[PDB]
């Protein structure tokens, strides 16, 4: 659906898991596969304010 | 009136915010006045009628 | 007991001395010692710039301003020795010679070439046939109305070294007017008060008010003779065009009688340019000239950043 | 020869401070660290009839 | 005599000097009134002490 519905931006501790989901990233991304997604460029890859 | 003298604090009452309170900044974006205080009443003591 | 306050200055110490800039680094060719120690200073400096590998390497965290000068050589009889820095200069083309004098025009000049403030240019200029000669075809290029294509802007000056017949001159181009003997003092750029329309007033929800405000340049063909006007504006390249259009229809309606049906050339009324831009919500200053015969009124205008445009047709 | 000039100068300073003054009884005084990042701030009253 | 010299006083640019003080001791001068010799003798009468 619409990409930015629910998607919070705020900084959490995130936890690094080790399975690796890169496969077909872009691809169920533009097609749809999940709702809600959110996609930032490398000049909005940070950890937000606070 | 002979008096023409008062007394008063010398420094500001100081308020920082804390782990417990930096926790919920991060994440869901609100802070407590003195979040020790909500917890000294909520989960500490059952009544402690105010 | 002392308060202590409500603000820290050791807070403002601090972010102050992290916002300085670090020092230029001089280089001492005279002793050979300092010389060593600057260039291991450079070395490691470049070491320091340039290697994507460390991070404290990378330095690029937290505008080069000054004009682009541009040196003129003209005759010391076309231009007074006592014309005050800053005013705009215009320039002229010669043909076969362009060495000997660029020929460079002070508005003032204009007023004279074109036929109070004449009574000032004359103490300027008593005998300004030297004037006639720089510009050969005035008499021919009034009418061809060729006079602006040839008119190109130069704007304000800097400095000018003197010698008898030659005169040096450095002219602010393009980027904010600024000097060069010292740590870059500034100028200002003045015009006279007279035979200036303030185009903003001269018609008066709310309008509203943007940043920069502009000055245009315009040149006219009445039947008394061209002349010059510059127009301090707001508003937008594509409405002060109409508002001037509009201001000078009644000087245009005397056109009827000198236009030819046969020959189209000469029916154009003008054309206007953009010289540069400075700051709204200011207005201007006004000073009179400090010369033998000085009684004209100036107006004159901070914050110049100069950016000169083409003469456009109006009509 | 380089002439070395001397100009002096002055202050017109006073010291001044807010605790000091009366009006700072009117007012409740906290020092937050912070400020610049609170967005909003209430107080929520409940008051019994 | 009060508004008179609450007109004056302020600031002075040298700042540097000690003035005069009572002889008793304590505060130290503010200031002169030159008179002529009966307005002195009536002030002394409406100003006693």
């Amino acid at each position: 659906m619409a990409s930015n519905e629910g998607v919070e931006n705020r900084p959490f501790p995130y936890l690094t898991v080790d399975a690796d989901l890169l496969s077909n990233l872009r691809q169920s991304a533009a097609e749809g596969l999940f709702h809600s997604f959110d996609l930032l460029v490398g000049k909005d890859a940070r950890e937000a304010g606070i | 009136e002979a008096d023409n003298q008062i007394m008063g604090p010398s420094s500001y009452a100081s308020f920082v915010v804390r782990g417990e309170n930096l926790v919920t900044a991060v994440s869901y974006g609100r802070v407590m006045r003195t979040f020790e205080h909500f917890m000294a009443r909520i989960v500490d003591s059952p009544e402690k009628a105010g | 007991m002392k308060v202590q306050g409500s603000v820290d200055r050791r807070r403002l110490q601090r972010r102050i001395a992290g916002l300085l800039p670090p020092p230029a680094r001089r280089l001492n060719i005279s002793r050979g010692s300092e010389f060593t120690r600057d260039v291991r200073g450079l070395v490691e400096e470049h070491a320091q710039a340039s290697s994507l590998s460390a991070a404290a390497v990378w330095r690029a965290g937290l505008g080069w301003r000054p004009p682009v000068f541009g040196d003129f050589l003209i005759h010391a009889s076309s231009f007074n020795n006592a014309e005050a820095t800053g005013t705009p200069l215009f320039q002229f083309k010669q043909s076969d010679p362009f060495s000997g004098v660029d020929a460079v025009f002070t508005p003032l000049s204009l007023f004279i070439l074109m036929n109070g403030l004449t009574r000032m240019a004359n103490l300027l200029y008593d005998s300004p046939a030297t004037l006639a000669d720089l510009v050969p075809d005035f008499g021919r290029l009034v009418a061809d109305r060729r006079f602006h294509n040839f008119i190109t802007p130069v704007g304000p000056l800097v400095e000018n070294i003197k010698s008898t017949y030659l005169n040096k001159i450095t002219t602010v181009v393009h980027g904010p007017v600024v000097s060069k003997a010292i740590p870059r003092s500034t100028v200002k750029v003045t015009v006279p008060q007279e035979a200036f329309v303030d185009l903003d007033a001269w018609l008066s929800g709310l309008q509203p008010c943007p940043a920069d405000a502009r000055l245009y340049v315009a040149l006219t063909y009445e039947e008394a003779g061209p002349r010059f006007t510059f127009f301090q504006s707001s508003r937008g390249h594509c409405q002060i065009m109409n508002i001037l259009r509009i201001y000078y229809s009644p000087s245009i309606m005397h056109r009827y009688a000198v236009v030819q049906p046969l020959h189209i050339e000469e029916l154009t009324f003008g054309a206007v340019a953009c010289l540069g831009t400075f700051s709204a919500t200011d207005g201007w200053r006004r000073s009179a000239f400090n010369y033998r015969g000085s009684s004209l009124p100036v107006v004159e205008i901070d914050s110049f950043y100069s950016n000169v445009s083409d003469w456009e047709v109006i009509l | 020869k380089f002439e070395v000039l001397l100009g002096v100068y002055t202050n017109a300073i006073q010291y001044v401070r807010f605790l000091e003054t009366a009006l700072a009884v009117s007012c409740v005084n906290t020092e937050f660290k912070d400020l610049s990042r609170m967005t909003d701030g209430k107080i929520q009253f409940r008051i019994s009839v | 005599l009060s508004e008179m010299v609450a007109a004056v006083s302020g600031e002075s640019v040298l700042k540097g000097v000690s003035t005069y003080t009572t002889a008793k001791g304590g505060e130290p001068v503010g200031g002169v009134f030159i008179v002529t010799d009966n307005v002195l003798r009536q002030l002394l009468t409406f100003l006693g002490e």
